Protein backbone atom coordinates (compact mmCIF):
# COMPACT_ATOMS: atom_id res chain seq x y z
CA UNK A 1 0.00 0.00 0.00
CA UNK A 2 3.29 2.06 0.70
CA UNK A 3 4.28 1.47 -2.84
CA UNK A 4 4.09 4.84 -4.04
CA UNK A 5 5.68 6.83 -1.41
CA UNK A 6 9.20 7.93 -1.41
CA UNK A 7 11.70 6.30 0.95
CA UNK A 8 12.68 9.03 2.75
CA UNK A 9 9.15 9.86 2.78
CA UNK A 10 8.03 7.00 4.44
CA UNK A 11 10.79 7.26 7.27
CA UNK A 12 10.01 10.57 7.79
CA UNK A 13 6.24 9.73 8.59
CA UNK A 14 7.49 6.83 10.80
CA UNK A 15 9.25 9.10 12.89
CA UNK A 16 6.43 11.73 13.23
CA UNK A 17 4.13 8.54 14.00
CA UNK A 18 6.32 7.38 16.89
CA UNK A 19 5.84 11.43 18.14
CA UNK A 20 1.90 10.86 17.79
CA UNK A 21 2.46 7.48 19.35
CA UNK A 22 0.49 6.24 16.23
CA UNK A 23 2.62 2.61 16.21
CA UNK A 24 0.00 0.92 13.36
CA UNK A 25 0.82 3.69 11.03
CA UNK A 26 4.89 3.36 12.23
CA UNK A 27 4.46 -0.41 11.21
CA UNK A 28 2.79 0.30 8.31
CA UNK A 29 5.47 2.98 6.95
CA UNK A 30 8.74 0.91 7.98
CA UNK A 31 7.10 -1.85 6.31
CA UNK A 32 6.65 0.26 3.47
CA UNK A 33 10.18 1.28 3.89
CA UNK A 34 11.76 -1.95 4.16
CA UNK A 35 9.69 -3.08 0.84
CA UNK A 36 12.12 -0.64 -0.92
CA UNK A 37 14.75 -3.77 -1.01
CA UNK A 38 17.79 -1.29 0.33
CA UNK A 39 18.96 -2.54 3.41
CA UNK A 40 18.16 -0.72 6.79
CA UNK A 41 20.56 1.78 8.96
CA UNK A 42 20.82 1.66 12.42
CA UNK A 43 18.42 4.03 12.86
CA UNK A 44 16.07 2.62 10.30
CA UNK A 45 16.44 -0.91 12.30
CA UNK A 46 15.10 0.44 15.54
CA UNK A 47 12.61 2.42 13.72
CA UNK A 48 10.86 -0.97 12.75
CA UNK A 49 11.76 -2.75 15.94
CA UNK A 50 9.83 -0.03 18.11
CA UNK A 51 6.94 0.50 15.72
CA UNK A 52 6.29 -3.59 15.68
CA UNK A 53 7.22 -3.66 19.15
CA UNK A 54 4.69 -1.80 20.21
CA UNK A 55 1.56 -2.97 17.78
CA UNK A 56 2.54 -6.97 18.78
CA UNK A 57 2.45 -5.65 22.71
CA UNK A 58 -0.79 -4.50 22.61
CA UNK A 59 -1.99 -7.32 20.83
CA UNK A 60 0.06 -9.87 23.74
CA UNK A 61 -1.41 -7.17 26.60
CA UNK A 62 -4.95 -7.84 25.32
CA UNK A 63 -4.65 -11.76 24.99
CA UNK A 64 -3.25 -12.21 28.01
CA UNK A 65 -6.59 -10.17 29.15
CA UNK A 66 -8.85 -12.25 27.50
CA UNK A 67 -6.57 -15.68 27.59
CA UNK A 68 -7.37 -14.78 31.45
CA UNK A 69 -11.43 -14.34 31.33
CA UNK A 70 -11.01 -17.15 29.11
CA UNK A 71 -9.99 -19.69 31.39
CA UNK A 72 -11.99 -18.14 34.53
CA UNK A 73 -15.02 -19.04 32.89
CA UNK A 74 -13.61 -22.85 31.52
CA UNK A 75 -21.45 -18.84 25.50
CA UNK A 76 -18.69 -18.65 22.81
CA UNK A 77 -18.04 -15.14 22.99
CA UNK A 78 -15.24 -15.21 25.03
CA UNK A 79 -13.39 -17.86 23.35
CA UNK A 80 -14.29 -16.09 19.84
CA UNK A 81 -12.90 -12.87 20.58
CA UNK A 82 -10.17 -14.39 22.25
CA UNK A 83 -9.42 -16.03 18.81
CA UNK A 84 -9.81 -12.69 17.19
CA UNK A 85 -7.49 -11.12 18.73
CA UNK A 86 -5.04 -14.12 18.30
CA UNK A 87 -5.39 -14.18 15.18
CA UNK A 88 -4.64 -10.44 14.36
CA UNK A 89 -1.21 -11.29 16.35
CA UNK A 90 -0.34 -13.96 14.68
CA UNK A 91 -0.89 -12.25 11.52
CA UNK A 92 1.69 -8.96 12.85
CA UNK A 93 3.86 -11.55 13.80
CA UNK A 94 3.76 -13.36 10.02
CA UNK A 95 4.21 -10.30 8.55
CA UNK A 96 7.67 -9.31 10.66
CA UNK A 97 8.58 -12.45 9.62
CA UNK A 98 8.22 -12.30 6.62
CA UNK A 99 10.34 -8.50 6.51
CA UNK A 100 13.30 -10.57 7.76
CA UNK A 101 13.27 -13.53 5.85
CA UNK A 102 12.20 -11.18 2.54
CA UNK A 103 14.79 -10.42 2.50
CA UNK A 104 16.65 -8.49 4.94
CA UNK A 105 18.54 -11.47 7.26
CA UNK A 106 20.09 -12.67 3.91
CA UNK A 107 21.26 -9.05 2.99
CA UNK A 108 22.57 -8.74 6.43
CA UNK A 109 26.56 -9.17 6.50
CA UNK A 110 27.32 -6.56 10.04
CA UNK A 111 26.88 -8.40 13.36
CA UNK A 112 25.41 -5.49 13.95
CA UNK A 113 22.85 -5.90 11.41
CA UNK A 114 22.69 -9.67 11.16
CA UNK A 115 22.47 -10.11 15.32
CA UNK A 116 19.25 -7.47 15.38
CA UNK A 117 17.45 -9.27 12.54
CA UNK A 118 17.57 -12.68 13.92
CA UNK A 119 17.09 -11.59 17.61
CA UNK A 120 13.55 -10.06 15.57
CA UNK A 121 13.34 -13.30 14.44
CA UNK A 122 13.47 -14.86 17.79
CA UNK A 123 11.29 -12.48 19.45
CA UNK A 124 8.47 -12.71 16.73
CA UNK A 125 8.60 -16.68 16.87
CA UNK A 126 8.72 -16.27 20.68
CA UNK A 127 5.69 -14.24 20.23
CA UNK A 128 3.80 -16.81 18.65
CA UNK A 129 4.90 -19.47 20.89
CA UNK A 130 2.97 -17.64 23.51
CA UNK A 131 -0.15 -18.39 21.98
CA UNK A 132 0.47 -21.93 20.17
CA UNK A 133 -1.27 -24.83 21.30
CA UNK A 134 -1.29 -27.11 18.25
CA UNK A 135 0.92 -29.68 16.76
CA UNK A 136 3.50 -26.90 15.07
CA UNK A 137 3.62 -25.51 18.55
CA UNK A 138 7.14 -27.32 19.35
CA UNK A 139 8.24 -26.08 15.91
CA UNK A 140 7.46 -22.58 16.52
CA UNK A 141 9.27 -23.00 19.56
CA UNK A 142 12.11 -24.60 17.83
CA UNK A 143 12.45 -21.44 15.42
CA UNK A 144 12.68 -19.05 18.20
CA UNK A 145 15.62 -20.91 19.57
CA UNK A 146 17.46 -21.50 16.48
CA UNK A 147 17.03 -17.73 15.74
CA UNK A 148 18.32 -16.73 18.85
CA UNK A 149 21.28 -19.17 18.65
CA UNK A 150 22.78 -18.06 15.57
CA UNK A 151 22.15 -14.57 16.97
CA UNK A 152 24.20 -15.32 20.41
CA UNK A 153 27.09 -17.17 18.31
CA UNK A 154 27.59 -14.19 16.27
CA UNK A 155 27.18 -11.60 19.05
CA UNK A 156 30.07 -13.53 21.40
CA UNK A 157 32.16 -13.67 18.65
CA UNK A 158 31.64 -9.99 17.18
CA UNK A 159 31.23 -7.68 19.50
CA UNK A 160 32.16 -6.40 23.24
CA UNK A 161 29.45 -8.06 26.16
CA UNK A 162 28.48 -4.61 27.23
CA UNK A 163 27.29 -4.45 23.14
CA UNK A 164 23.40 -3.00 23.88
CA UNK A 165 22.31 -4.83 21.18
CA UNK A 166 24.36 -8.40 22.46
CA UNK A 167 22.77 -7.40 26.20
CA UNK A 168 18.95 -7.07 25.14
CA UNK A 169 19.40 -10.73 23.35
CA UNK A 170 20.53 -12.49 25.92
CA UNK A 171 18.22 -10.35 27.75
CA UNK A 172 15.26 -11.97 25.64
CA UNK A 173 16.86 -15.57 25.23
CA UNK A 174 17.01 -15.50 28.79
CA UNK A 175 13.15 -14.16 28.97
CA UNK A 176 12.53 -17.61 26.45
CA UNK A 177 14.45 -19.94 28.45
CA UNK A 178 12.17 -18.98 31.40
CA UNK A 179 8.81 -18.60 29.75
CA UNK A 180 8.69 -20.68 27.20
CA UNK A 181 11.22 -23.28 27.08
CA UNK A 182 10.74 -24.28 30.70
CA UNK A 183 14.12 -24.07 31.41
CA UNK A 184 14.44 -21.52 34.30
CA UNK A 185 17.97 -22.59 35.07
CA UNK A 186 19.24 -21.83 31.82
CA UNK A 187 17.43 -18.41 32.14
CA UNK A 188 19.25 -17.46 35.48
CA UNK A 189 22.13 -18.76 33.91
CA UNK A 190 22.28 -16.84 31.22
CA UNK A 191 21.14 -13.97 32.83
CA UNK A 192 24.17 -13.81 35.47
CA UNK A 193 26.71 -14.61 32.98
CA UNK A 194 25.63 -11.58 30.71
CA UNK A 195 25.33 -9.26 33.59
CA UNK A 196 29.01 -10.29 34.88
CA UNK A 197 30.92 -9.73 31.99
CA UNK A 198 29.21 -6.78 30.92
CA UNK A 199 30.05 -5.67 35.00
CA UNK A 200 34.02 -6.44 33.85
CA UNK A 201 33.87 -4.70 30.22
CA UNK A 202 32.15 -1.39 31.58
CA UNK A 203 35.70 0.44 32.30
CA UNK A 204 36.36 0.16 28.62
CA UNK A 205 33.10 2.35 27.89
CA UNK A 206 32.08 6.20 27.57
CA UNK A 207 29.54 7.87 29.73
CA UNK A 208 27.06 8.05 27.19
CA UNK A 209 27.97 3.73 26.42
CA UNK A 210 28.52 3.31 29.98
CA UNK A 211 24.36 4.90 30.13
CA UNK A 212 23.01 2.76 27.37
CA UNK A 213 24.91 -0.46 29.02
CA UNK A 214 23.88 -0.52 32.58
CA UNK A 215 20.69 0.43 31.40
CA UNK A 216 20.28 -3.01 30.16
CA UNK A 217 21.67 -4.80 32.66
CA UNK A 218 19.28 -3.18 35.61
CA UNK A 219 16.48 -5.29 33.41
CA UNK A 220 18.73 -8.47 33.71
CA UNK A 221 19.09 -8.04 37.42
CA UNK A 222 14.98 -7.09 37.55
CA UNK A 223 14.82 -10.91 36.03
CA UNK A 224 17.36 -12.34 38.59
CA UNK A 225 15.42 -10.70 41.25
CA UNK A 226 12.49 -12.19 40.35
CA UNK A 227 13.29 -15.68 39.50
CA UNK A 228 15.88 -15.66 42.91
CA UNK B 1 5.92 -10.98 34.32
CA UNK B 2 9.45 -10.57 33.38
CA UNK B 3 11.42 -8.30 31.87
CA UNK B 4 12.39 -8.43 27.86
CA UNK B 5 14.05 -5.67 26.04
CA UNK B 6 12.17 -2.29 26.07
CA UNK C 1 -19.42 -6.38 8.78
CA UNK C 2 -21.23 -7.30 11.93
CA UNK C 3 -24.61 -7.89 10.70
CA UNK C 4 -24.50 -11.85 11.17
CA UNK C 5 -23.13 -11.71 15.56
CA UNK C 6 -26.13 -11.25 17.86
CA UNK C 7 -26.96 -8.25 19.66
CA UNK C 8 -26.49 -9.95 22.56
CA UNK C 9 -23.00 -11.18 21.65
CA UNK C 10 -22.00 -7.92 19.97
CA UNK C 11 -22.90 -6.12 23.44
CA UNK C 12 -20.74 -9.28 25.43
CA UNK C 13 -17.70 -8.49 23.03
CA UNK C 14 -18.02 -4.72 23.64
CA UNK C 15 -17.38 -5.41 27.45
CA UNK C 16 -14.43 -7.59 26.51
CA UNK C 17 -12.95 -5.18 24.40
CA UNK C 18 -13.39 -2.51 27.10
CA UNK C 19 -11.03 -5.38 29.73
CA UNK C 20 -8.65 -5.64 26.86
CA UNK C 21 -8.62 -1.65 26.23
CA UNK C 22 -9.06 -2.87 22.54
CA UNK C 23 -11.21 0.48 21.36
CA UNK C 24 -11.66 0.46 17.94
CA UNK C 25 -12.89 -3.67 18.37
CA UNK C 26 -15.31 -2.04 21.04
CA UNK C 27 -16.40 0.50 18.50
CA UNK C 28 -17.03 -1.78 15.90
CA UNK C 29 -19.03 -3.81 18.26
CA UNK C 30 -21.63 -1.37 19.38
CA UNK C 31 -22.08 -0.07 15.87
CA UNK C 32 -23.04 -3.36 15.53
CA UNK C 33 -24.98 -3.22 17.95
CA UNK C 34 -26.73 0.08 17.29
CA UNK C 35 -27.50 -1.19 13.70
CA UNK C 36 -29.63 -3.94 15.04
CA UNK C 37 -32.60 -1.04 14.80
CA UNK C 38 -33.50 -1.69 18.75
CA UNK C 39 -33.01 1.47 21.60
CA UNK C 40 -29.79 1.04 23.81
CA UNK C 41 -30.70 0.93 27.37
CA UNK C 42 -28.37 3.45 29.67
CA UNK C 43 -25.37 0.97 30.13
CA UNK C 44 -25.33 0.34 26.69
CA UNK C 45 -25.38 3.96 25.68
CA UNK C 46 -22.42 4.01 28.11
CA UNK C 47 -20.38 1.56 26.06
CA UNK C 48 -21.03 3.40 22.65
CA UNK C 49 -19.90 6.47 23.96
CA UNK C 50 -16.92 4.98 25.74
CA UNK C 51 -15.61 3.71 22.56
CA UNK C 52 -15.84 6.07 20.36
CA UNK C 53 -14.53 8.51 23.07
CA UNK C 54 -11.79 6.63 23.74
CA UNK C 55 -11.17 6.15 19.56
CA UNK C 56 -11.31 10.02 18.68
CA UNK C 57 -9.95 10.61 21.85
CA UNK C 58 -6.50 9.23 20.75
CA UNK C 59 -7.25 10.50 17.01
CA UNK C 60 -7.31 14.06 18.48
CA UNK C 61 -4.26 13.53 20.40
CA UNK C 62 -2.26 12.67 17.63
CA UNK C 63 -3.50 15.46 15.35
CA UNK C 64 -2.96 18.15 18.10
CA UNK C 65 1.31 16.56 18.18
CA UNK C 66 0.68 16.66 13.75
CA UNK C 67 -0.38 20.11 14.11
CA UNK C 68 2.08 21.60 16.39
CA UNK C 69 5.40 19.66 14.48
CA UNK C 70 3.06 21.34 11.13
CA UNK C 71 3.05 25.21 12.39
CA UNK C 72 6.47 24.98 13.59
CA UNK C 73 7.53 24.01 10.20
CA UNK C 74 5.50 26.53 8.89
CA UNK C 75 8.40 18.69 2.15
CA UNK C 76 4.91 17.86 2.30
CA UNK C 77 5.51 14.84 4.58
CA UNK C 78 4.28 16.00 7.67
CA UNK C 79 0.70 18.03 6.13
CA UNK C 80 -0.15 14.91 4.55
CA UNK C 81 0.59 12.95 7.67
CA UNK C 82 -2.06 15.21 9.36
CA UNK C 83 -3.91 15.23 7.28
CA UNK C 84 -4.17 11.70 6.67
CA UNK C 85 -5.04 11.35 10.66
CA UNK C 86 -7.39 13.81 10.35
CA UNK C 87 -9.19 12.92 7.60
CA UNK C 88 -9.48 9.47 9.86
CA UNK C 89 -10.80 11.67 12.64
CA UNK C 90 -13.36 13.03 10.78
CA UNK C 91 -14.37 9.77 9.04
CA UNK C 92 -15.00 8.43 13.01
CA UNK C 93 -16.92 11.52 14.03
CA UNK C 94 -19.11 11.18 11.10
CA UNK C 95 -19.68 7.34 11.68
CA UNK C 96 -21.00 8.46 15.38
CA UNK C 97 -23.16 10.98 14.02
CA UNK C 98 -24.70 8.90 11.40
CA UNK C 99 -25.56 6.37 14.09
CA UNK C 100 -27.40 9.45 15.77
CA UNK C 101 -29.21 10.54 13.05
CA UNK C 102 -30.14 6.78 11.71
CA UNK C 103 -31.93 6.92 14.08
CA UNK C 104 -31.19 7.11 17.63
CA UNK C 105 -31.78 10.58 18.50
CA UNK C 106 -35.25 10.25 16.86
CA UNK C 107 -36.42 7.26 18.55
CA UNK C 108 -35.02 8.56 21.98
CA UNK C 109 -38.09 9.68 23.47
CA UNK C 110 -37.02 9.51 27.54
CA UNK C 111 -35.00 12.27 28.69
CA UNK C 112 -32.16 10.58 29.61
CA UNK C 113 -31.30 9.12 26.44
CA UNK C 114 -32.21 11.67 24.31
CA UNK C 115 -30.13 14.16 26.26
CA UNK C 116 -27.25 11.86 26.34
CA UNK C 117 -27.67 11.36 22.22
CA UNK C 118 -28.04 15.11 21.90
CA UNK C 119 -24.53 15.63 23.88
CA UNK C 120 -23.00 12.83 22.09
CA UNK C 121 -24.39 14.97 18.78
CA UNK C 122 -22.26 17.88 20.11
CA UNK C 123 -19.63 16.52 21.14
CA UNK C 124 -18.52 14.97 17.81
CA UNK C 125 -19.66 17.87 15.83
CA UNK C 126 -17.33 19.94 18.58
CA UNK C 127 -14.39 17.80 17.41
CA UNK C 128 -15.02 18.17 14.08
CA UNK C 129 -15.02 22.23 14.92
CA UNK C 130 -11.22 21.46 16.21
CA UNK C 131 -9.38 20.65 12.82
CA UNK C 132 -12.22 22.52 10.49
CA UNK C 133 -10.76 25.44 8.56
CA UNK C 134 -12.95 25.46 5.45
CA UNK C 135 -16.37 26.84 4.20
CA UNK C 136 -18.17 25.34 6.31
CA UNK C 137 -16.27 25.88 9.95
CA UNK C 138 -19.22 27.97 10.88
CA UNK C 139 -21.79 25.60 10.38
CA UNK C 140 -20.10 22.83 11.93
CA UNK C 141 -20.05 25.06 14.99
CA UNK C 142 -23.31 26.53 15.05
CA UNK C 143 -24.34 22.22 14.23
CA UNK C 144 -22.53 21.66 17.79
CA UNK C 145 -24.41 24.55 19.23
CA UNK C 146 -27.79 23.51 17.92
CA UNK C 147 -27.05 20.31 19.65
CA UNK C 148 -26.00 21.09 23.18
CA UNK C 149 -28.62 24.01 23.37
CA UNK C 150 -31.43 21.09 22.69
CA UNK C 151 -29.98 19.16 24.79
CA UNK C 152 -29.34 22.07 27.88
CA UNK C 153 -32.94 23.11 27.36
CA UNK C 154 -34.41 19.11 27.75
CA UNK C 155 -32.34 18.45 30.71
CA UNK C 156 -33.37 21.93 33.00
CA UNK C 157 -37.08 20.92 32.40
CA UNK C 158 -37.01 17.23 33.03
CA UNK C 159 -33.50 16.47 35.51
CA UNK C 160 -32.37 17.77 38.87
CA UNK C 161 -29.34 19.28 38.57
CA UNK C 162 -26.99 17.02 40.04
CA UNK C 163 -27.94 14.77 37.33
CA UNK C 164 -24.44 13.67 36.35
CA UNK C 165 -25.62 13.50 32.28
CA UNK C 166 -26.99 17.10 32.98
CA UNK C 167 -23.57 18.22 34.75
CA UNK C 168 -21.30 16.12 31.83
CA UNK C 169 -23.55 17.73 29.09
CA UNK C 170 -22.90 21.03 30.95
CA UNK C 171 -19.61 20.69 31.53
CA UNK C 172 -18.45 20.03 27.47
CA UNK C 173 -20.71 22.88 26.31
CA UNK C 174 -18.90 25.20 29.11
CA UNK C 175 -15.68 23.74 26.75
CA UNK C 176 -17.23 24.35 24.07
CA UNK C 177 -17.86 27.61 24.68
CA UNK C 178 -14.13 28.05 25.85
CA UNK C 179 -12.49 26.84 22.95
CA UNK C 180 -15.16 26.61 20.18
CA UNK C 181 -16.84 29.38 20.25
CA UNK C 182 -14.38 32.13 21.39
CA UNK C 183 -16.91 32.79 24.37
CA UNK C 184 -14.83 32.28 27.27
CA UNK C 185 -16.98 34.35 29.42
CA UNK C 186 -20.23 32.21 28.22
CA UNK C 187 -18.12 28.83 29.04
CA UNK C 188 -17.47 30.07 33.08
CA UNK C 189 -20.98 31.44 33.23
CA UNK C 190 -22.23 28.66 32.64
CA UNK C 191 -19.64 26.42 34.72
CA UNK C 192 -20.22 28.59 37.86
CA UNK C 193 -23.93 28.46 37.78
CA UNK C 194 -23.95 24.81 36.40
CA UNK C 195 -21.69 23.90 40.08
CA UNK C 196 -23.58 26.39 42.06
CA UNK C 197 -27.39 24.90 41.04
CA UNK C 198 -25.54 21.02 42.14
CA UNK C 199 -24.06 22.21 44.89
CA UNK C 200 -27.26 23.25 46.31
CA UNK C 201 -29.43 20.15 45.00
CA UNK C 202 -26.72 17.34 46.91
CA UNK C 203 -28.62 17.52 49.96
CA UNK C 204 -31.41 15.13 48.39
CA UNK C 205 -28.66 12.28 47.26
CA UNK C 206 -27.93 9.29 48.49
CA UNK C 207 -24.14 8.51 49.18
CA UNK C 208 -23.27 6.97 45.60
CA UNK C 209 -25.49 9.47 44.00
CA UNK C 210 -23.57 11.95 46.05
CA UNK C 211 -20.15 10.51 44.73
CA UNK C 212 -21.46 10.31 41.24
CA UNK C 213 -22.28 14.68 41.37
CA UNK C 214 -19.17 16.01 42.77
CA UNK C 215 -16.99 13.94 40.58
CA UNK C 216 -18.44 15.74 37.78
CA UNK C 217 -18.71 18.97 39.66
CA UNK C 218 -14.86 18.43 39.93
CA UNK C 219 -14.41 18.60 37.09
CA UNK C 220 -16.42 22.03 36.64
CA UNK C 221 -14.51 23.57 39.25
CA UNK C 222 -11.21 22.99 37.91
CA UNK C 223 -11.87 24.93 34.65
CA UNK C 224 -13.08 27.30 36.47
CA UNK C 225 -9.48 27.56 38.18
CA UNK C 226 -7.81 26.99 34.73
CA UNK C 227 -10.23 29.97 33.37
CA UNK C 228 -9.81 32.55 36.30
CA UNK D 1 -6.09 21.81 28.39
CA UNK D 2 -9.67 22.37 29.82
CA UNK D 3 -11.41 18.92 31.11
CA UNK D 4 -14.24 17.39 29.55
CA UNK D 5 -16.19 14.83 30.85
CA UNK D 6 -14.44 11.59 31.03
C1 LIG E 1 16.92 -5.41 21.11
C2 LIG E 1 17.63 -4.08 21.35
C3 LIG E 1 18.53 -3.97 22.40
C4 LIG E 1 19.18 -2.76 22.63
C5 LIG E 1 18.93 -1.67 21.81
N1 LIG E 1 19.62 -0.42 22.07
C6 LIG E 1 19.45 0.35 23.15
N2 LIG E 1 20.27 1.41 23.05
C7 LIG E 1 20.94 1.29 21.92
C8 LIG E 1 21.99 2.27 21.40
C9 LIG E 1 20.54 0.14 21.31
C10 LIG E 1 18.03 -1.79 20.75
C11 LIG E 1 17.38 -2.99 20.53
C1 LIG F 1 -21.52 12.57 29.22
C2 LIG F 1 -21.69 11.73 30.49
C3 LIG F 1 -21.75 12.35 31.72
C4 LIG F 1 -21.90 11.59 32.87
C5 LIG F 1 -21.99 10.21 32.79
N1 LIG F 1 -22.14 9.44 34.01
C6 LIG F 1 -21.22 9.33 34.98
N2 LIG F 1 -21.73 8.55 35.95
C7 LIG F 1 -22.94 8.19 35.59
C8 LIG F 1 -23.89 7.29 36.39
C9 LIG F 1 -23.20 8.75 34.37
C10 LIG F 1 -21.92 9.58 31.55
C11 LIG F 1 -21.77 10.34 30.40
CA1 LIG G 1 24.69 -6.33 3.11
CA1 LIG H 1 -38.36 5.39 22.16
CL1 LIG I 1 -15.12 -11.90 17.64
CL1 LIG J 1 0.46 10.08 4.89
Amino acid sequence: AMGSMERASLIQKAKLAEQAERYEDMAAFMKGAVEKGEELSCEERNLLSVAYKNVVGGQRAAWRVLSSIEQKSNGPEVREYREKVETELQGVCDTVLGLLDSHLIKEAGDAESRVFYLKMKGDYYRYLAEVATGDDKKRIIDSARSAYQEAMDISKKEMPPTNPIRLGLALNFSVFHYEIANSPEEAISLAKTTFDEAMADLHTLSEDSYKDSTLIMQLLRDNLTLWT
Amino acid sequence: RPSSWR
